[PDB]
């Protein structure tokens, strides 16, 4: 151990834990290069991301392995597979563990020595070790309680100088603010109810939107019970988490609940134990997405409107029917209310590991890991048509135009059911021999994972509140679904040694994937990797060491990749589906994705070489790691011409490759006997990029992508995730050319290259002060990169509501640069042509002069990441009391963000497309983000 | 761990999927797309509807502003080619029936029809190979047509006398309307080679000898079909009426040709304005035009003739309209033969059906005696004018599809001289009915739209694909 | 605080309602073409210089367009005589022209940027010397005409 | 990809 | 003409009890006292779903048929709070009585 000889980071539970954080990840979010980490959003509590050495998999598996105790877990993501309209991410499966729990955190960043875990290790392996029985001087109890605030951050910047209109000129009933300029006027606004309607001072509310969110609250109770014997320890441990967030009412609620019992028992040569642990959780989202959400519908608020005002449904004028607008939005109060997103799960996972030394140098260990998922997911929507369509002005006073046309209301509940097993069988063999030293491991390992869901769906309720399967008169729809698929492999580790200083190690390891084609299951994978300690210098430096390193992983495919299918006939047709059965008759389709059962396993070749130093009195040290990735021959489902019979044919990629820096550097500037200062500052550069993509199917093929719209592609050349746009045509000298009769500028014919998904650097930048008990830390992270699309910037051009479009004073405009396009052959004239008061609201919403890619958005950021503020008692005043430690600690998170000048719109840190590769894609008006703070206090029995 | 699993266990053995349960598949899939998105897109290039003043979704459809990145047919081009056409391939890999093996290649011609009528290329000889080929070519137009009847003329041909066995959606197993299917589509197919002019001698014989026979079908060729449930809808019901909001308001060429000839059809898919009680059409490509023009308060939703989405949840999907039947048979005997009667008898029975397809039967002399009488048709142009002008009428909220291409090779409805911004400040120098070339217009070479762009996935994918061209070059047959 | 930006010459760009007197034998006479208010639209040139702007009267009177000169500074703007008019084959002089911010009253008694200034028109074979005046339109259907 | 549908105003 | 159905039901109960016992010894005599809490919370659903007529006779999956699928879901909650006393009293191991 730490003769390893590729980049590693050990973090101690006290820094996991210090931040209070209801997860095991967020924490570490800038502070481990090469280890990118992020949250979905700011919803209680979605998945979170983690990605090591940028992105391998296209698409989607990019996690690293999370190994506890020496068994891998389960980090499944639950998140809505349509984030146009139904947004919502219901947790990882890293985060179910507790926090507390953990003594120590050690994240391997290479994938050249990865025999001893599997094949999901190519993405880095982030190994998680519990704590364990400790004798101490009380009765071993440490209780946590915890308390916090979430207030939001980040509200889109708003134009405060036009209210409630379009085109120019005041209306009653808008969704944006494209009217007149503010005056004092009492202007009508609104639906008229029962021959009256609400008169207001056309002013502006700067506050309205900012007003309408609440203070998320969350309570945590942390127990742990603790002994151990020369013979024997044994851990117990309960945490539980309540979390309300800050859109009003509980729709944005997150319960934790986790127990755990972990002991082991030493007798002869023989050592037994086991580690159990139960995981509850409860979700409800406050959906997402471009229909009848709650953000959507409040960001098409016109900057007069007070917001808050919506909220009482006994005035009349709040009702549904007579909401002040009937613009493909309802009140935000009414959709919190009314509409159900619920997620409930109960897991199960553990081990038994059974160790036997013998005959002076051998120990056997047999490991047997389970982990065992249920999860339920009810969600619905009222049936909007009959309760308020006929006789409204929103209803039927807006026809086929209606906001709830169809909205009949749909309910449905799945129950999905998750299984993995894994068993290993070790014999490891450790001897000296004079100065040297030999420890060599043999094993065999075996998985089973096993996914299963049940899905039924009601549409058009009869009751139109009541969600249940029996409430509706038409057809209901059924799906069911499972997946299953098995591993095995042998693998042998060995580890040489010569004195204290020079280290060699050599993995193999050979698997046997059910999920590749029968005759080719087989793929073996070597490595090797060095280490050596050049500290053989007769104080002022403390350490020195050199890496080395130069291996393979192989992987799989996912599964039923290989042979033909036929589907139940279904066709997708935009907004909507024709499926089978009709009429009476059932019928099956050619599936649309070849499968080839010529396929090759993947793998991924490595080489890294690092250097580690420590100087004077261990007050000054670095970490540098030189790196190169290459996934080949990856499996994947590649984009085809549907003229071929299908759309997809799955074949082995090409490479892609990541290489780049890792830096760590801290120090201890003043390290007196009262006083200490450190600072730490680590640095990441990787260069992602797709080398091949099969030549026959183009070179090209969609990660995600509207239609239409905006798409991120994998391309040949470029790197992984590259963005197409819309873009304005420009004549040769580089004038937007602009339409003669509107003066709105004219598309470019072809999209649009704008830009990827990386990072071009991430680095963060940390001190630790500590005083007496006092302690104090502070961490910014750092972003500098690429481009994501934001539907916030999106709906708020298109809404008149970002400042960006009160530019001009909207006055009638020319395009400053522009040119008019004029028998066979072109010529350009200087345009005359302005863009007129009445097409000001078209100009913004379709983009300005930069058109559809307008919408993508600098991904950079500085953020104050944490701040954790610790008080820990004299001992001195805890002797007439039952406590051993009382630790009173005051933090916050997530509390300022810098984004350059262009950004005045979000929090980058967010998606709607889950935590792996698509969510790269961006944001599609998912919740805005949170500032959070709150207090913890410790009392140790 | 056995690790033979890797069958995957939620869709049958291959052995068990048969052809009669593959086949149901193809025509559900085609009109999918020519009863959905082409329809729907169809239907602003043969002007029957715009947009809607309050909501957005076809603008760049209306405005001529779209482009290839548009992917507009991109859903319709998946669905006939890797639904329809590999399940039609499928079918006759596994079945022997000829009388299957004849309503597949009726199906599958019609499908090829349907893409060469949108992008004059069409991937055809090279298609469906797979693997083997990932990047067919995209033949030329007249080779697909010219082949997709060879295909037909050998499928009629392997005929033994036995029955279909297979699940008909369309015909329920009747071989004799699967027949007449065919020849309609010979009808169609055989005038767009004469009106381009390409082997006009012998496919005009060809023309008059089927019209001899009089061996096409009856009723309509349709999906009947859809239930107004989810996933079981028309198509276009589907994505307009329940998948958005109400984006469709009636064109003004539909309107005023509706107003002149006093026709009661105007009531069928069209609602009065909600302010006046009246039937108002939106000038082509002219939305936010006419709001600059009149005030925004003053063009809502409310001035103009919204499209009505009530008859359309459960409504066929049409392939070939009976009245366009006799429209055309009407047009054979006008130019071709010489009977100045069968073309009468002929083009007052399309308007029989049509009237009597929607809500109106007995009334179809409210438009054959007064105004559209053929009485009052002088010249033979004067005649033709009037039947092609009833076959686009007929088409509304039928066969989009079939209208835009129908418009496109007769070039009836004419196009107005006048500006969308002229018909809008006089309104007698418009002749009611003629089509307007839209307000906005982004064509660079003006005039009305002419194709679709080539798929994207097709542009990305297939380096054969033909270079884009804008909307205003034809297909092969338009001149 | 972002800056939403602008043209060189945005707060003189504008939509108007103006009125068209005539000096006549010294006097000046309201409105002598009985024309009532019209529209009319100033804005910024594509090249985006704080020295010119566009007047445009959008057709409804002379039928004119030019370049004027701006003063951005003193929000006025005129011509050194007789310029080139756009719309069809004509000259037009422009002078003494200001933009006068809030100084206007609209119809329903708000403060409105009022527009003045003199024109004169080299085929008017009278001769005469116009003054256009009027107020920023507001965007409310009641300051409408 | 998938659909979006505009806005109302 | 065949038949395929599947159900998964989900139970859980929770019970918690919080308690004081007092056993002291006099003067021959024994008292055993104990008081205590209990709180219970028992629940059921299930999710049940059937097809009929199956298309492919053997395959049995929801995709299996042209006919309309027969879906149905349950779910009891019943909760419980209890206090509770046993007294028992002893003399020199020959009478023990409890209450
Ligand atoms: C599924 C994964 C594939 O399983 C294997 O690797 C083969 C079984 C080897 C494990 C047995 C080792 C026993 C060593 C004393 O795994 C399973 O299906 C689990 C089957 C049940 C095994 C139960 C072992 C009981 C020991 C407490
Ligand atoms: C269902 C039954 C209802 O009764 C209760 O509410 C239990 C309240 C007593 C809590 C006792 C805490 C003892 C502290 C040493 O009960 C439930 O559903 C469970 C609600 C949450 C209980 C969490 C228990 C934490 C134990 C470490
Ligand atoms: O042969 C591989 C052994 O290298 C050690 C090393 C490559 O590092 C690339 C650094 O960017
Ligand atoms: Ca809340
Ligand atoms: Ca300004
Ligand atoms: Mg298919
Ligand atoms: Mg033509």
């Amino acid at each position: 151990e730490k003769a390893l000889g590729y980049a590693a980071t050990s973090v101690g539970g006290e820094k996991i834990a210090e931040s209070r954080t209801s997860d095991v990840m967020s924490s570490l979010a800038g502070k481990i290069a090469g280890v990118q980490i992020s949250s979905t959003s700011s919803d209680p509590g979605a998945s979170n991301s983690v990605i090591i050495r940028g992105v391998s998999s296209l698409s989607g598996t990019n996690q690293p392995l999370y190994v506890v105790d020496g068994v891998p877990l389960n980090n499944s993501t639950v998140y809505s597979t349509d984030g146009l309209n139904s947004g919502y991410d219901f947790g990882n499966g890293a985060n179910a563990i507790n926090p507390d729990d953990v003594a120590n955190m050690t994240i391997l960043k290479g994938a050249a020595a990865t025999a001893l875990y599997g094949s999901r290790a190519a993405n880095g392996v982030v190994m998680i070790t519990t704590k364990s029985g400790r004798k101490e001087k009380g009765v071993g109890i440490e209780y946590n309680g915890g308390v916090q605030w979430s207030t939001v951050l980040r509200l889109p910047e708003f134009q405060n100088e036009f209210g409630m209109g379009w085109n120019g000129n005041h209306t009653e009933l808008e969704n944006g603010s494209w009217g007149p300029r503010f005056d004092g006027s009492m202007q009508l606004w609104g639906n008229v109810y029962n021959n009256s309607q609400k008169l207001k001072p056309y002013v502006a509310m700067p506050d309205n939107i900012k007003d309408f969110f609440d203070a998320g609250f969350r309570y945590s109770n942390s127990l742990s019970f603790n002994g151990a014997t020369d013979k024997s320890d044994y851990y117990v441990s309960f945490s539980q988490i309540s979390d309300d967030g800050m859109i009003p009412t509980d729709a944005d609620s997150y319960d934790k609940y986790t127990f755990s019992a972990r002991g082991s028992h030493k007798a002869g040569a023989l050592t037994f134990s086991s580690s159990l642990n139960y995981a509850y959780q409860k979700n409800n989202f406050a959906t997402t997405g471009q229909g009848l959400s709650m953000l959507n519908s409040l960001y098409q608020t016109p900057r007069d409107i007070s917001i808050i005002g919506l909220e009482d449904q006994n005035d009349p004028f709040n009702t549904p029917g007579y909401y002040y607008t009937p613009y493909g939005v309802m009140n935000p109060y009414y959709i919190l209310n009314n509409y159900l997103n619920e997620y409930e799960s109960e897991r199960f996972y553990g081990k038994f590991q059974l160790d036997y030394e013998f005959l002076k140098y051998f120990k056997f260990t047999y490991r047997m890991g389970l982990d065992t998922t249920t999860g339920q997911s009810d969600k619905g929507k009222p049936n909007l048509y009959a309760l308020y369509y006929e006789g409204t002005p929103n209803g039927e006073g807006q026809g086929s135009s209606s906001p709830f046309s169809g909205e009949t209301g749909q309910y449905s509940e799945q129950i999905t059911r998750r299984r993995e097993i894994n068993q290993d069988i070790m014999v490891n063999f450790n001897m000296p021999v004079n100065d040297f030293n030999i420890n060599a491991l043999v094993g065999f390992n075996g998985n089973e994972r096993k996914v299963s869901y049940q899905y039924s769906e009601v549409n058009d309720l009869t009751i139109p509140t009541w969600f249940n399967l029996k409430n509706s008169g038409k057809t209901p729809i059924v799906e069911q679904h499972m997946e299953l698929r098995r591993l095995m492999g042998v693998f042998g580790q060995f580890e040489g040694s010569w004195k204290n200083m020079l280290y060699l190690t050599v993995t193999a390891r050979n698997d046997w994937s059910s999920t590749l084609p029968k005759e080719n299951r087989s793929f073996f994978y070597p490595g090797i990797t060095g280490s050596f300690i050049f500290s053989e210098l007769l104080d002022v430096i403390t350490f020195g060491k050199i890496r080395a390193s130069w291996g393979k992983t192989g992987n799989d495919a996912d599964v039923y990749m290989v042979n033909p299918v036929y589907a139940q006939s279904s066709n997708r047709i935009p907004f909507g589906s024709l499926t089978f059965p009709l009429g009476g008759v059932n019928a099956y389709s050619a599936g649309n994705v070849l499968g080839s059962n010529t396929l090759s396993p993947e793998m991924t070749t490595e080489s890294e070489v690092g250097l580690n130093m420590a100087f004077f009195k261990n007050r000054l040290s670095f970490d540098v790691s030189y790196y190169n990735r290459n996934t080949d021959k990856q499996i994947f489902s590649l984009a085809m011409d549907p003229a071929s019979g299908y759309t997809a044919q799955n074949m082995n990629l090409g490479k892609i490759r990541n290489r780049g820096i890792e830096l760590l550097i801290s120090g201890t500037p003043i390290r007196t006997k009262d006083f200490s200062w450190e600072l730490t500052w680590n640095f990441t550069k990787n260069w992602s990029k797709v080398i091949s993509l099969p030549e026959e199917l183009g070179g090209i093929t969609t990660i995600y992508g509207l239609n239409g719209g905006t798409s991120m592609y994998a391309i040949t050349g470029m790197p992984v995730g590259v963005f197409k746009a819309q873009v304005a045509e420009r004549d040769p000298q580089g004038r937007i050319v602009v339409n003669s009769s509107t003066g709105l500028p004219v598309e470019a014919s072809e999209f649009g290259i704008c830009g990827d998904m990386n990072n071009k650097y991430q680095m963060g930048v940390s001190t630790n002060l500590k005083y007496k008990g006092i302690s104090l830390g502070i961490d910014f992270d750092i972003r500098q990169g690429g481009v994501m699309y934001s539907r916030t910037k999106d709906i708020n051009y298109f809404t008149g509501n970002a400042i960006q479009t009160a530019y001009n004073d909207r006055n009638p405009l020319i395009v400053p640069n522009s040119v008019n396009k004029i028998g066979e052959n072109v010529t350009y004239v200087e345009n005359t042509t302005p863009i007129t008061s009445s097409n000001i609201y078209k100009y913004w919403g379709d983009g300005g002069s930069d058109m559809g890619s307008c919408f993508l958005v600098d991904k950079s950021y500085v953020k104050l990441r944490s701040v954790v503020l610790g008080w820990d008692l004299p001992k001195r005043w805890l002797a007439k009391t039952p406590f051993q430690a009382v630790k009173v600690s005051a933090y916050g998170n997530n509390l300022f963000v810098w984004t350059p000048s262009s950004n005045t719109f979000i929090d980058p840190e967010m998606t709607s497309f889950g935590n792996d590769l698509e969510g790269n894609y961006g944001e599609y008006t998912a919740n805005p983000s949170s500032r959070r703070f709150g207090f913890n206090l410790m009392v140790k029995f | 761990c056995d690790l033979n699993i890797n069958d995957d266990p939620n869709y049958p053995m291959n052995d068990q999927v048969t052809a009669d349960l593959i086949f149901p598949s193809i025509s559900a899939s085609i009109a999918s797309a020519v009863g959905g998105e082409i329809y729907n897109y169809a239907g602003f290039f043969a002007q029957y509807y715009e947009q809607k003043p309050e909501s957005n979704q076809y603008n760049t459809l209306c405005e001529y502003t779209f482009t290839e990145s548009s992917q507009q047919m991109d859903y319709s081009y998946r669905i006939l080619f890797a639904g329809a056409l590999e399940d039609a391939k499928q079918v006759l890999e596994k079945t022997t029936n000829p009388a299957d093996r004849f309503a597949t290649t009726i199906l599958r011609a019609y499908a090829f029809q349907i893409m060469v009528d949108n992008t004059s290329d069409s991937p055809y000889s090279e298609a469906l190979q797979g693997n083997a080929n990932a990047t067919p070519k995209w033949d030329t137009g007249e080779t697909v047509y010219k082949g997709i009847l060879g295909e037909i003329d050998a499928a009629e041909a392997a005929l033994d006398g036995s029955g279909m066995d297979v699940p008909d959606l369309i015909f329920n197993k009747n071989i004799a309307q699967w027949k007449g299917f065919a020849n309609a589509l010979r009808l169609r197919m055989y005038l767009r080679f004469i009106d381009a002019n390409i082997d006009a001698a012998s496919y005009t014989e060809k023309v008059k000898t089927l019209v001899q026979n009089n061996e096409f079908f009856t009723g309509d060729v349709k999906l009947d079909c859809f239930l107004d449930e989810t996933d079981k809808r028309n198509p276009w019901y589907n994505t307009n009426a329940v998948g958005l909001t109400g984006n469709h308001c009636a064109a003004y060429p539909l309107v005023s040709y509706l107003s002149s000839t006093g026709d009661p059809r105007i009531a069928y898919g069209i609602s009065k304005t909600d302010a006046d009680g009246k039937y108002v059409g939106q000038l082509p490509g002219g939305k936010t035009h006419m709001q600059s023009i009149l005030g925004t308060d003053n063009w809502k939703n409310k001035n103009v003739s919204a499209i009505d989405y009530s008859i359309g949840a459960t409504k066929p999907v049409y392939f070939f309209t009976q009245a366009e039947l006799q429209f055309l048979i009407a047009e054979v005997y006008a130019r071709f033969h010489n009977d100045d009667a069968n073309a009468k008898s002929a083009y007052e029975a399309g308007v029989t059906a049509d009237f009597a397809v929607r809500g109106f039967a007995g009334q179809e002399n409210t438009i054959l005696e007064g105004a559209c009488a053929w009485s009052a048709a002088s010249t033979q142009a004067d005649k033709l004018n009037l039947i092609y002008m009833q076959k686009w009428v007929s088409l509304f909220y039928m066969d989009h599809m079939e209208a835009w291409s129908e418009i496109r090779r007769t070039d009836c409805p004419k196009l107005s001289s006048y500006s969308a911004a002229q018909i809008q400040a006089s309104e007698s120098v418009y002749t009611p009915g003629e089509l307007v070339a839209p307000w906005t217009n982004g064509l660079e070479a003006g005039g009305l739209m002419k194709r679709m762009t080539y798929p994207l996935s097709a542009r990305q994918q297939n380096v054969n694909t033909p270079a884009g061209v804008p909307g205003s070059t034809p297909v092969w047959w338009d001149i | 605080d972002t800056e939403p930006g602008g043209t060189a010459v945005e707060k003189m760009a504008g939509d108007w309602w103006v009125t068209v007197n005539a000096f006549i034998d010294g006097k000046e006479v309201e409105d002598p073409f009985g024309a009532g208010h019209l529209q009319m639209s100033t804005y910024n040139t594509a090249s985006n210089s704080e020295t010119e702007m566009w007047l445009d009267d959008l057709g409804n009177f002379w039928e004119y367009k030019l370049k004027v000169n701006v003063n951005y500074a003193a929000r006025t703007f005129s011509t050194t005589g007789f310029v080139d008019n756009v719309t069809y084959e004509s000259k037009v002089k422009i002078t003494d022209g200001k933009v006068l911010e809030k100084a206007a009253t609209t119809p329903s008694g708000m403060p409105a940027d009022s527009i003045v200034y003199m024109v004169q028109f080299d085929d008017d074979e009278d001769g005469l010397t116009y003054k256009v005046s009027g107020f920023r339109r507001t965007g409310f259907p009641a300051d409408d005409f | 990809g998938g659909g979006g549908g505009g806005g109302g105003g």
